[PDB]
């Protein structure tokens, strides 16, 4: 649901 | 031990945020002097010099300003994500919980740190190269004139606390590491991480501000004030989304606001 955040977190 | 945790968090803050309070104060005191935006003429001049691509073709001034607001927020969320990953303990968390903590914490942290580029007359923008006046923002048509004034009001009282970057970095870490966010999976572990950071903040304020014996509870209250400020801001952003077709919302910010409050 938060794909940009999840990407940023990696 | 805890002095070292405080220093690690301060170093992570200095590395990851493009603006800090020392940098801002050097600029606000008076190379690369800030261009003052106080009226429509100077807004359009500043746009041509500082965001040229945005005006090379145009939509109302208020919608262009709001686009620049969101671009700034997108950049600060990216900085906050890196800062968070450098917070001792954050990266051991479940990735789902990392997302949740950032989702609810970034705008509280944004408005806390915005105080560092604000004074009673205006605020620094565009990586320190513009200064937009508070009165000009008040002059915009509704609803856009209602975005920034509550943030200036928060900032004037926050800045009267006379925090420095070593305090603010711990305050921002405490904002992020908050165990009562909705939807957390491992509440107990997050509460223990929060207790650790808040303990470091408490000890740091005792050392760095021996003159203000209530500074730690003042800052706990500012955290609660920020949560309310963000709830209200999100409500305004929803009004803008629904009634202002030209004011598209950036996808990272849509993801953050969606199901937030
Ligand atoms: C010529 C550039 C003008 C830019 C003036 C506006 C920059 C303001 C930056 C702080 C914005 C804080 C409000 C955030 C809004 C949001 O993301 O929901």
């Amino acid at each position: 649901r938060h794909k940009i955040l999840h990407r940023l977190l990696q | 031990d805890l002095k070292s945790l405080a220093k690690r968090i301060y170093e992570a803050y200095l590395k990851n945020f493009n603006m800090n309070k020392v940098k801002a104060r050097v600029i606000l005191s008076g190379n690369n002097p800030p261009f003052v935006i106080h009226d429509m003429e100077t807004l359009c001049m500043a746009e041509k010099t500082l965001v040229a691509k945005l005006v090379a073709n145009n939509k109302e001034a208020e919608v262009r300003i709001f686009h620049c607001c969101q671009c700034t927020s997108v950049e600060t969320v990216t900085e906050l994500t890196e800062f968070a990953k450098a917070i001792p303990g954050f990266a051991n968390l479940d990735l789902n919980d990392q997302v949740t903590l950032l989702k609810y914490g970034v705008y509280e942290a944004i408005f806390a740190m915005l105080s560092s580029v604000m004074n009673k007359d205006g605020m620094l923008v565009a990586y320190g190269n513009g200064f937009i006046t508070r009165e000009f923002l008040k002059s915009l048509r509704k609803p856009f004139c209602d975005i920034m004034e509550p943030k200036f009001d928060f900032a004037m009282k926050f800045n009267a606390l006379e925090l420095d970057d070593s305090d603010i970095s711990l305050f921002v870490a405490a904002i992020i590491c908050c165990g009562d966010r909705p939807g957390l999976l491992n509440v107990g572990h997050i509460e223990k991480m929060q207790e650790g950071i808040v303990h470091v903040l408490r000890l740091h304020l005792q050392s760095n501000h021996p003159d203000d014996i209530f500074l730690f509870p003042k800052l706990l209250q500012k955290m609660a004030d920020l949560r309310q400020l963000v709830t209200e801001h999100a409500q305004l952003v929803q009004i803008i989304k629904k009634t202002e077709s030209d004011a598209a919302l950036h996808p990272l910010l849509q993801e953050i606001y969606r199901d937030m409050y």
